[PDB]
């Protein structure tokens, strides 16, 4: 068990995300995301209480150290699952997600692909804001939650992969990112998206903090 | 403190030599050199070499008896600049902002220097001052917003050593080896790096096998050789104690041969004698942990993944097949086992 979300909430209605984690020095970056079916999640809250800087309509962001919160303003099109995403600083490398809150009232990828044995699959992700930027890749298994896999800071040429996928993953001038798997073994059959983070100052900057606002989409791979 | 034995991993050509050509075992430890794969790349470092050594430079600023914050920083601009302030007497209470005193980061929460009081706290916009002794003096920054916490790394060029699937240590732009061997893992403002046994911090990916640096990282020493350099004398002398007894009698015994075994893994040489001709062979040695993993069945000697064959019931480094088919290893039958068959031989042209 990583974070906590009510499996579904019915209805102003509110979803919580107990498990706000502040690391050893004092940093906490809960960043929420909403998931419509078959659609990529959009950034709705960053830095606990701040709204996405481009186009935001619902307005709520809360956090009480041991609890983050989200109070919808409207009471029909909101209908979707909702996920949260925070930082973690001692033993874990990236970002975590929720377990589904069925609320009741630009980039490209490589494309659709399939593989028979556990051999390789290679995704592309074409695209420059030029600021501090860390491209990443996330995994959603069929109708379950999100799952960060690894990141890459192209400037320094360094990559952070996660623990369950260490060694099997290999994330790497054309505005182009990539992703490689060393052994597909059917439990990894899922949908794969590319995203990154671009900010300057440490106030809302930790490398791979959860500020995934440039979002890619669309790699559905099948193992056999 | 050495491995109980050193079984070889890859033997090869068996060439004949005489006694006058016998070398004692380089019993020196050699770092992992199998990683010959030199793959160039770009890697992160802490800008200053070491985890311990880093600092946001700073100043002080006095008070009146307490000081005020907005001006104490605006006083830091003038001391560097528009010069607007540049008997026993009475306390003539006003302010002053002396500087040229810095600080260091301590890896959990980073704010420590002589600061009459041990440490302070964090210096984002939550709090814009780090109180120190008394009340008179107050702040200690360089730039008002956290400029150093996340902005103190660098990139560089270099070559990444490796074998096949394990990832090996760095070669630096200074031509030298820095190995991730027995290191530990540290996460620095999001990026997953490793503190080496030297305080130098890298941002290498999670190597296939490491563990987190404990909060034993403050003075960089804590758990922090010599005793080993002693035993090296008193073992590589038995080598020459035996090498003399072989050189001054032209007569080897299987006991004396074992002393020439390279006692630590690495590329050394392996010796044995079939009848009267002494012969040499190169071998990468492998550490042995307990006797049970090399003598499992009657007469067998695990050489990598096989059973090495009895050549007249002698096997290398003085190991012989005895009265029955027990593989009797010299150092192992020195477990209160008295066995006499291994004492007389000779050497010729």
């Amino acid at each position: 068990s990583a974070l906590t979300q009510p499996r579904s909430v019915s209805g102003s209605v509110t979803i919580s995300c107990t498990g706000t984690s502040s690391d050893i020095g004092g940093y906490n970056f809960v960043s929420w995301y909403q998931q419509h079916p078959g659609k990529a999640p959009k950034l709705m809250i960053y830095d606990a209480t701040k709204r996405p800087s481009g186009v935001p309509d619902r307005f709520s962001g809360s956090k009480s150290g041991n609890t983050a919160s989200l109070t919808i303003s409207g009471l029909a099109e909101d209908e979707a699952d909702y996920y949260c995403c925070s930082y973690a600083g001692d033993y874990t490398p990236g970002v975590v997600f929720g377990g589904g809150t069925k609320l009741t009232v630009q980039l490209v990828q490589s494309g659709a692909e399939v593989k028979k044995p556990g051999s390789s699959v290679k995704v592309s992700c074409k695209a420059g804001t030029f600021n501090r930027y860390t491209v990443n890749w996330v995994r959603q298994a069929p109708g379950q939650g999100l799952e960060w896999m690894g990141g890459i800071i192209p400037i320094f040429g360094t990559a952070n992969y996660a623990q369950r996928f260490q060694g099997r993953l290999t994330i790497t001038s054309t505005s182009t990112a990539y992703m490689e798997l060393s052994s597909l073994r059917s439990d990894d059959t899922a949908v794969y998206f590319c995203a990154r983070e671009n900010l300057d100052n440490s106030g809302t900057y930790y490398y791979f903090s959860g500020w995934f606002d440039p979002w890619g989409q669309g790699t559905l791979v099948t193992v056999s | 403190k050495f491995p109980i034995y050193t079984i070889p991993d890859e033997l090869g050509p068996w060439s004949p030599i005489d006694i006058h050509h016998l070398s004692c075992p380089n019993n020196l430890v050699v770092e992992d050199e199998g990683c010959t794969n030199l793959s160039e790349f770009s890697y992160m470092e802490l800008k200053v070499g070491y985890i311990s050594a880093i600092k946001v430079n700073g100043f002080t600023c006095t008070g009146v008896v307490r000081p005020t914050p907005d001006a104490c920083r605006a006083a830091y601009n003038w001391k560097m600049a528009d010069p607007r302030y540049e008997r026993t007497t009475k306390e003539s209470l006003i302010i002053i902002s002396p500087s040229v005193t810095d600080l260091d980061p301590y890896d959990k929460s980073l704010h420590s220097r002589v600061f009459p009081g041990g440490k302070c706290s964090g210096i984002t916009v939550s709090s814009t001052y780090c109180s120190t002794n008394h009340d008179y003096t107050i702040w200690m920054p360089e730039n008002p917003r956290p400029r150093t916490p996340c902005d103190i790394f660098t990139n560089s060029r270099g070559k990444r050593a490796s074998n096949g699937n394990k990832t090996c240590g760095f070669v630096d732009e200074r031509g030298l080896y820095k190995s991730l061997k027995g290191a530990c893992r540290l996460k620095l403002c999001g990026v997953l790096g490793l503190r080496l046994m030297d305080g130098t911090w890298v941002a290498m990916q999670t190597s296939d096998e490491t563990k987190w640096c404990p909060p034993d990282q403050l003075v960089n020493l804590h758990d922090f050789e010599h005793l080993v350099v002693e035993e090296l004398v008193k073992k590589r002398e038995e080598c020459l104690d035996a090498l003399e007894s072989i050189m001054t009698t032209k007569s080897v015994s299987f006991r004396r041969l074992s002393h020439l075994r390279k006692l630590v893994p690495g590329f050394g040489k392996a010796y044995t004698i079939f009848n009267k001709t002494l012969m040499e062979a190169d071998a990468h040695y492998k550490s042995v942990r307990t006797w049970n993993e090399i003598i499992p069945s009657k007469g067998c000697l695990k050489v990598g993944g096989r059973c090495h064959p009895h050549v007249n019931g002698v096997f290398f480094n003085g190991i012989i097949l005895g009265p029955d088919d027990h593989v009797l290893i010299p150092e192992m039958q020195s477990s209160l086992l008295q066995q006499h068959m291994e004492l007389l031989k000779s050497s010729v042209i």
